[PDB]
Formats: C-alpha cells, structure tokens, sequence
C-alpha cells in the first residue's frame, strides 16, 4: 500500500 | 579537470542534504523497540530500517531535480533503490577493527548474527559484509559518498519508471561532477570511478538478494507483524 509514501506533498 | 559553480553548489547542496538527514549521535536509537540478543532481532532491526527510509526520503527530496519529477517516479524510485541506499548509508557506521556497524554503546553495535535473528541468512549477510569492507578500503570523500547515494537513487532503469530520459539525464548530471571532482582530488581518476559504478552493480544483486528473503518474512505473520507500516510499504510488491 501507498497510503504513507503519499508525507513523497 | 575544474568544477563549476553549478557544479559545485550540486555537491554543496547534497553533503548539507546528507548532514541533516544522518544523525552521528545516533540518539533516536533509543525510542526503537529495545535489541534482544526466534527473530528476537527483528523488532528493533525493523524500527532502524524503517526509521532510515524516513531518513533516504528527506535526503531524497533534497537532491536537485528530485522534487521535480512525478510523484509516481519520486516513489518509483525510491522503493527500488531504498535498501540500495540504507546498505551504501550504513558504511558510516561499518568498523573494519570489528567487522560490525557501530551506532554508540554495544546496545546499538550490529554484528552478523544479529542480522541472523533478524531472518536473513548468510547468502545475502556474507556478500553485504564483504560489500561494506570493499567499500571502506575505498576511503571514500564524503563528498564522493553522497554523490554515489544520490547517483544509486537516479538510476533509470528502474521498474515502474516512466519519464526515464529525465530520470537518466539528472543521473548523468552526477556522474559528470562525481568524474571532475576524483580527477581534481585524486591521481588518476578513471580507475575509483570505475569500481564506484561497481558497488552500484554489486548493490544490485544485494537488493535481489533481500527481496527473496524479505518476502519470505513477511509472509510469515508472527514475523510480518514485527514490521512497521513504512517498511512493509516501501519493501512490499504492492503498487
Ligand atoms: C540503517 C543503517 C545502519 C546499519 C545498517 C545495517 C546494520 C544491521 C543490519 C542491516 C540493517 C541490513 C539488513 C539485512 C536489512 C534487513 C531489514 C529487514 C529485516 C526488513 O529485511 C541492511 C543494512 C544493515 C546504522 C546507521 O549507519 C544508519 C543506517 O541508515
């Protein structure tokens, strides 16, 4: 999942 | 056989990103879940990869150009090379007197059988030891250490990168004043250069390496669970 590497704004 | 001004402000502007993305206190080690000498390691070898990925990210958005491109190809990026960079990083805390990473007291002192209770075995454990040793005989600059990071994260040929030729033109963009910087500091040049790309190969195979371990892990759920939401983010296959 991306959920956290969306802290890439 | 000079560097520019831009030249330069690159290589300014990367040793600053790295100073203020490595502590050499290393005094958040504390707040991870205690070492324990089935996996007793894992805990707390998970909060320290998890906790150096945050770290990667902020040195990542300060390399010139990053920010620039998509955000997908920013992800892309960073997920393909983020053990890449945690293995070049951790050479700062490596000691060749001990064969081991040194982060302070013998708490936060990793030896490769910690990693061994961390569920990784030898076939990755002895190549990414001997990697760490090759890499330290080198006798880096700092300087040349975090061009080789920044370099390691541009890579093009990554899976899921779309804009490659903007990718590959800011990758050559280092590699052309990490070239001007060993010709000016160093006799010779083209040979340190040379065996720098060649950590990035063997860099490559160490990645292939965790990956077929790590997957193993975390598939397991007694052992999936002793993750952290950014590493199983990051490491996962998902998309
Ligand atoms: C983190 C960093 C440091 C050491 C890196 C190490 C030491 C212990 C074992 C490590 C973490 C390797 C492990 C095989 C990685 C496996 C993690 C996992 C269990 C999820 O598959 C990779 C790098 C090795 C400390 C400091 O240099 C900061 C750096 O940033």
């Amino acid at each position: 999942r991306h959920k956290i590497l969306x802290x890439x704004q | 056989h000079m560097l520019s001004d831009e030249q330069m402000q690159i290589i300014n502007s990367l040793v600053e990103a790295h100073h203020k993305t490595y502590d050499d206190s290393y005094s958040d080690f504390v707040r991870f879940r205690p070492p324990v000498r089935r996996l007793s390691m894992l805990p707390h070898l998970a909060d320290l990869v998890s906790y150096s990925i945050q770290k990667v990210i902020g040195f990542a958005k300060m390399i010139p150009g990053f920010r620039d491109l998509t955000a997908e190809d920013q992800i892309a990026l960073l997920k393909s090379s983020a053990i890449e960079i945690i293995m070049l990083r951790s050479n700062q805390s490596f000691s060749l007197e001990d064969m081991s990473w040194s982060c302070g007291g013998p708490d936060f002192k990793y030896c490769i059988n910690d990693v061994t209770k961390a569920g990784h075995t030898l076939e990755l454990l002895e190549p990414l030891v001997k990697f760490q040793v090759g890499l330290k005989k080198l006798k880096l600059h700092e300087e040349e250490h975090v061009l080789l990071m920044a370099i390691c994260l541009l890579s093009p040929d990554r899976p899921g990168v779309q804009d490659h030729v903007r990718i590959e033109a800011l990758q050559d963009r280092l590699c052309d004043v990490l070239q001007a910087y060993i010709r000016i500091q160093h006799p010779g040049g083209r040979l340190l250069y040379a065996k720098m790309i060649q950590k990035l190969a063997d860099l490559r195979s160490l990645n292939e390496e965790h990956s077929k371990q790590y997957r193993s892990l975390s598939f397991q759920p007694e052992h999936s669970m002793q993750l952290t939401p950014l590493v199983l983010e990051v490491f996962g296959s998902e998309v």
